[PDB]
């Protein structure tokens, strides 16, 4: 058996329990990573800085 | 060239950040060659020359 | 390790120069599948530079 | 099919303005001259003048002049072949400056 997902869920739950002002910036980073991984390709062209 | 290295590094970083996306490639390669010749000479002298 | 370090300096002059040649050969090999004339001219220029 | 000036590893094709087609799919191509470093199919239509190793132009002189078009393109157009393009400019610049 494997239980990595349960461990990650427990980590996220314990993070939500220990709520601070800086949880929102981490949630924003996570959702941005998910969004970029989900679509990507479409709106990336030129602009090596981007 | 007529600046101290302490501000020269910041000037080079700012120029590379800002003017890069709107300049021809050969200008950038000439800039890189002119900046890196002073270290290419030292590297060639100390690790390649005879 | 000290004996090997002392002995290495005699062949270091060839070892350092070999790296650039290996990198160029690897780049040419990587660029082969698109420009299928490069291995011919590259061989001639390699022999000329040798 | 259009007329082929050379055949083999290096292929040179000249086409008129017509919907050239073969077994498979059909597309319209503008009149001109096309040359590819590989024996792959080549056309003057869009989506064909984007692939690596494919050169095109209105005429023989126009194609030769347009061969240098990526050289005046802003940086961030080549990924693997950027090294040889950079070297071809670096060598010319360093020679023409440092000697002459």
């Amino acid at each position: 058996w494997d239980l990595t997902a349960f461990g990650l869920v427990a980590e996220w739950f314990l993070a939500y329990i220990l709520f601070t002002r800086f949880f929102y910036v981490l949630g924003l980073a996570a959702i941005m990573q998910l969004f970029f991984s989900y679509f990507a390709v479409h709106f990336i062209s030129n602009s090596w800085l981007m | 060239f007529y600046l101290t290295n302490d501000v020269s590094f910041l000037a080079h970083i700012q120029w590379m950040v800002m003017f890069t996306p709107l300049v021809p490639f050969w200008i950038t390669i000439a800039y890189i060659i002119c900046i890196s010749t002073k270290h290419f000479y030292w590297f060639f002298s100390n690790y390649l020359k005879r | 390790f000290m004996r090997f370090r002392r002995a290495f300096g005699e062949y270091s002059h060839v070892v350092a120069f070999n790296t650039l040649l290996f990198l160029m050969s690897f780049t040419v090999l990587c660029l082969t599948p698109v420009y299928s004339f490069l291995p011919g001219v590259y061989s001639v220029i390699y022999l000329y530079l040798t | 099919f259009p007329n082929t000036y050379l055949e083999g590893s290096v292929r040179v094709v000249t086409t008129f303005d017509s919907e050239y087609c073969r077994h498979g799919t059909c597309e319209r191509s503008e009149a001109g001259v096309c040359v590819s470093t590989s024996g792959r199919w080549v056309l003057n239509n869009d989506y064909y003048r984007s692939l690596p190793g494919v050169f095109c132009g209105v005429d023989a002189v126009n194609l030769l002049t347009n061969m240098f078009t990526p050289l005046i393109q802003p940086i961030g157009a080549l990924d693997i072949s950027a090294s040889i393009v950079a070297g071809g400019i670096v060598a010319i610049v360093v020679t023409c400056l440092a000697y002459y």
